[PDB]
């Protein structure tokens, strides 16, 4: 067999995806939730389960207190991280972790102790022979198939942009806006209070998230859509709660993702995603802006709202000089793009040198990742 | 370090000494000027910084200088009533095309020295006095 | 602007708000100025200090 | 009414003690700095005279 | 499976039911409620009678 | 009882304000003296280095 | 005597200083920040204030968006600059502007329009009798008290070096570099994220600026300083935020000012300040280089970091031939030196023939400043 | 309090008896400064018991239930709610603000409403917030003695101001723009 397939694990704030190197799709996709029972057991002899990891916690929502180990792209709780990683390796994949290399992804700007802790955990506990850590929005270009473009990756944790020109990435033009999908979920919870529907518990935030994923879209023109919503009731939808109640979403459908383009709704003074992309363009040099305007790439699940590509194209066309043409490239499989390009990274023949060996970790501590990765 | 200590010495001695000297002399001059106009309603102020916090002295000085009666002060001894009275005085000052900036009600109420002195200076300089 | 306020305006033009006494030296003349003087002035001052020390 | 009068006077008195407490330590610190410059006098003077 | 496919850009995992529906936006700010209006510069609101009294 | 307590607490408020003002005057005098001493130190430093 | 002191106003990128001619020190010093509210006002009855200027903006910075009217030595928002000048004249000095002449400073190389606008606003809106526009490095050379020398001045927005020999300036050797304290503050934000501290908004910009002012220094040797900081935790300091949290600055104390000497950290191609001064010296004639080496003058607040003179002297001594004196003259009160030069410029007996009268302005428009000012 | 008074054998079921239970709560409930110590004290001795007289002459004894009912304000798990306590809510609302304005907010906490009239609520709130807050900041809890009517009293202030005569929603404005005008004028 000689060379063995190296598995890739994409960890984000929302979902964890995992799969082998050569596959076109991930093996397994599941939410990154850890659940614990709030009530006390009353019947003798069901069986003991201290914690619920993954889809089992999502099945028994109304009995647990759900918890997220990743906050804004930073691992807040580590024992939960061994819980999800053990459930990934030994349950979803059924593979021995000590006989494969592991590829992992992370945000561009983050504390270095995060990288050191993932390296130490992958080497000391799981006995992985080799590992690598990569930036997500770099892998989006591998998934796209071009070596020149700007990536805006918007996940559940962060929204970061990076430009790459002909394989050279400019580190001073990288911007990391902290707006993401969980803030939009909280804003949707706040604006559903206006109609009278109250959603409070952690088990009910998943219901709010599903409502967000199903009946939301980005308006092309915000004030005109406000006028249309105030005029008639054509743009109203009805959602079915798990217990049989029916709610009427109405106006709010295009008021949740509009906070992406105007962060003053959430109290933040930061610029929107389109102005962040434009500012990341203008932080680069003169000669490469023409190529970067023609290769804007969307990535991440948060950019799956309908009509977001047209809105971004219109806003950037308004900001940019009129003599150039702007095309937003939004593939229909952007949600797994961070995974897909990563798989391509594990199939190249020249990538076998870049792996962090076990001997290098043994002789240099966990700080070797600051020299070997990126 | 030592160079920073010398810079702190220079600023704390010279800038603060010159500013306080000029500001003290101008405070005395402004108080002496305003007392003459306030004497006609038999009102007198001792410290310029503290007696303009309530706002009745300011509205009575504008009463003297303008010759037109202003809206009556709000009956209260709170912070918000002082803010109301100072806002009435500043609205009257805006009414007569006198231009003032960086001058809110809470600045006069909290007793900022520079802004009170600037308000008195603008009253002396730009305002039109008729007899 | 009437007559009394013109005196206030004329008094405000000086660096201090009061006109200075004429006998006092200016602040360019006093030792408070931190810029270095000319070299030969320092030389003559050192000569005078050496003569006073004797 | 008399209760609120007592409350206001007590709060003002407490603020007065706090201000006096800060003033005393600032006085000590200024005195010590003056003493330190005073020792620096003679060593600089000795080097100059030699 | 990547090594067989030429373009991962044109790739389908599911029908996805896309496209079911059917000068930039200036910056905006939240309204203020501490002063009535600013339609008349240099206007005194204390001169004016209350709104309900005007009939 | 309350009218009795009012005058008592007002008296310590009076005394505290008085020696607070005295301490402030002493502190600003000490600050001025310290600055004058330190510039006196710079002068002899310039002596020695020239 | 009928001699009135003319106001000297130093308008820089960061702070504005103002005073009377012939004085030892400026009367007023305050930051050049214009702020505006960003939240809802619900306490009806309080006074309404549209804009906050100066220290009033700094005291209430928690609810404002702080904007600088001057950035990179070029003023962009003219109404904010009008508000700054008007607050200087009427609240900080309390003088009639139509009585006294005024004196203003600017960077050497700048857009030509600014001067003209700086004339047009000053004669028309403020009705001053006369005005004059000088260049800050020449006034620094005045404050140094020597006729000949090379002046390097770095403020909050611009850095510039000029050579002057015996009063004759050489305009072809004047060098302007767009590296200053604002970019150092931004780089301090970008490197403070490594330790896990996040600073995004403009109030955080002021906090980071205060941190940079208090706890930064220039290393004499960069590599040895990095090795010492990696070897032990002796080179660590603690700072307290206005919330009450405690941060530990650690390694990042000397990495921020090192960007002044190696601009490759910021993505700039241009050389450091020491090479800028050396190239400005070698652009002069042969016979005057020896006098320019002996009379190097530092200026501006950005040159206020500890250990800057030793590093500058060592670098220039390495570059220069090993025969001549390299003396770096840095007065302790260098931050105000430019203003002090103005106080000497408006007190000379021959300078009273250099004022630009209102009559000449009425005769020849705002373009008279190019003929009558250097 | 009804559900916990069931534990001693007393039965209250009707809507008329809820008023009786409310009166008992207003008269005989206080917030303990320390909860476990108070439970140990109440279990060890019977000095904490109090006697109440029913409207029909029956005499009941509350005892340990005096401070367990207000303790539910700080631990919502007693009611099955997973929300946080009032001190945690106040600290989280402070922490959501900007960095600069927190120092003034820590020293100006104001209590209001009738529910904050339990004897001992101010000391417990100050202790818990001081435990959560950093040490270098100081916490001041402002609890006026007439706070039950504060929501009224400020309103009586607000209608007496001069500029509030410019705030009213007039009859003509409602006639012109329907009942949806209240969002444009009122905060
Ligand atoms: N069909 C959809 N439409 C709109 N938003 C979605 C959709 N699916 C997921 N999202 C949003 O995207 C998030 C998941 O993004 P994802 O790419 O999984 O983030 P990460 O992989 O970085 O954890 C969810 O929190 C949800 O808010
Ligand atoms: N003591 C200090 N130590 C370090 N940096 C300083 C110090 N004082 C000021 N600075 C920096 O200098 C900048 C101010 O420059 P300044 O001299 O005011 O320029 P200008 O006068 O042209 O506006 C500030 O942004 C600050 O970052």
């Amino acid at each position: 067999d000689d060379d063995i397939a190296a598995l890739v694990v994409d960890n984000g704030s929302g979902m964890c995806k995992a799969g082998f190197a050569g596959d076109d799709a991930p093996r397994a996709v599941f939410p990154s939730i850890v659940g614990r029972p709030r009530h006390q057991g009353v019947m003798v002899g069901m069986g003991q389960k201290d914690s619920y990891v993954g889809d089992e916690a999502q099945s028994k929502r109304g009995i647990l207190t759900l918890k997220y180990p990743i906050e804004h792209g930073i691992v807040t709780n580590w024992d939960d991280m061994e819980k999800i990683w053990h459930h990934t390796f030994y349950n979803e994949l059924r593979v021995a972790p000590e006989e494969h290399p592991v590829l992992l992804t992370e945000a561009p700007l983050n504390p270095k102790a995060n990288r050191e802790k993932m390296t130490q955990i992958m080497f000391e506990t799981f006995n992985t022979p080799a590992m690598y850590v990569a930036i997500q929005a770099v892998l989006s270009l591998y998934a796209s198939g071009r070596t020149t473009g700007i990536v805006m990756d918007s996940g559940d944790g962060v929204t970061h942009t990076v430009p790459i020109y002909e394989g050279y990435a400019l580190p001073h033009a990288i911007l990391r806006l902290d707006l993401a999908g969980r803030d939009l979920t909280d804003y949707l919870m706040k604006i559903l209070t206006e109609r009278g529907y109250s959603f409070t518990t952690t088990a009910e935030r998943e219901i709010v998230r599903d409502i967000k994923e199903k009946l939301c879209y980005v308006a092309l023109d915000f004030e005109q859509e406000m006028a249309t919503a105030a005029s008639s009731s054509s743009l109203e939808k009805s959602y079915e709660l798990p217990d049989g109640q029916v709610i009427t979403i109405g106006n709010e459908r295009f008021r949740c993702p509009e906070a992406l383009f105007q962060p003053s709704f959430l109290g933040m003074e930061s610029c929107g995603i389109h102005e962040t992309t434009f500012n990341s363009i203008m932080k680069c040099d003169v000669d490469i802006r023409k190529d970067l305007y023609a290769n804007t790439v969307l990535s991440g699940g948060t950019t799956m709202y309908p009509g977001i590509a047209d809105r971004m194209q219109k806003e950037i066309t308004a900001l940019a000089p009129s003599t150039m043409k702007i095309k937003i490239i939004a593939p229909p499989e952007r949600k797994y793009s961070v995974w897909i390009g990563g798989s391509i990274l594990a199939s190249l023949s020249t990538f076998q040198q870049m792996w962090i060996s076990k001997q290098e970790y043994d002789e240099s501590g966990p700080s070797i990742v600051h020299r070997k990765c990126f | 370090d030592n160079d920073n200590s010398s810079a702190r010495l220079f600023e704390r001695s010279r800038i603060k000494a010159l500013a306080d000297e000029r500001e003290v002399v101008q405070k005395k001059t402004f108080t002496k000027w305003v007392n003459s106009h306030l004497a006609r309603v038999s009102c007198r102020i001792t410290d310029l910084y503290k007696d303009l916090r309530d706002g009745r002295m300011l509205i009575k000085l504008l009463e003297v200088l303008s010759g037109e009666m202003l809206p009556k002060p709000t009956k209260g001894k709170m912070r918000i009533h002082c803010l109301e009275n100072v806002d009435k005085a500043l609205q009257f000052l805006k009414e007569q095309r006198v231009h003032l900036e960086n001058m809110g009600s809470h600045d006069i109420v909290d007793g900022n020295h520079r802004l009170v002195l600037g308000l008195i200076w603008t009253i002396i300089l730009r305002f039109q006095i008729q007899d | 602007k009437h007559l009394i306020e013109d005196l206030i305006i004329e008094s405000s033009k000086f660096p201090a708000a009061q006109p200075p006494d004429p006998n006092q030296p200016a602040k360019i003349e006093t030792d408070y100025w931190p810029c270095p003087p000319s070299l030969a002035v320092v030389e003559t001052e050192w000569r005078k200090r050496k003569a006073s020390r004797r | 009414s008399l209760n609120r009068r007592i409350q206001l006077v007590e709060e003002e008195l407490d603020r007065a003690q706090e201000r006096l407490a800060t003033a005393l330590q600032k006085l000590e610190e200024a005195e010590k700095a003056a003493d330190e410059s005073e020792r620096g006098m003679k060593v600089i003077e000795n080097r100059a005279l030699k | 499976a990547i090594l067989d496919i030429e373009r991962p850009d044109l790739m389908i995992y599911e029908p996805h039911f896309t496209y079911s529906l059917l000068t930039g936006t200036p910056r905006t700010s939240l309204p203020h409620f501490h002063h009535p209006e600013t339609t008349r510069p240099d206007s005194n609101i204390y001169k004016k009678p209350p709104i309900y009294k005007q009939r | 009882s309350l009218n009795r307590r009012i005058q008592l607490v007002e008296e310590e408020l009076d005394r505290a304000q008085e020696r607070l003002a005295t301490a402030l005057q002493k502190l600003e005098e000490a600050e001025k003296a310290a600055d004058e001493s330190e510039r006196g130190m710079k002068v002899i430093e310039s002596r020695a280095q020239k």
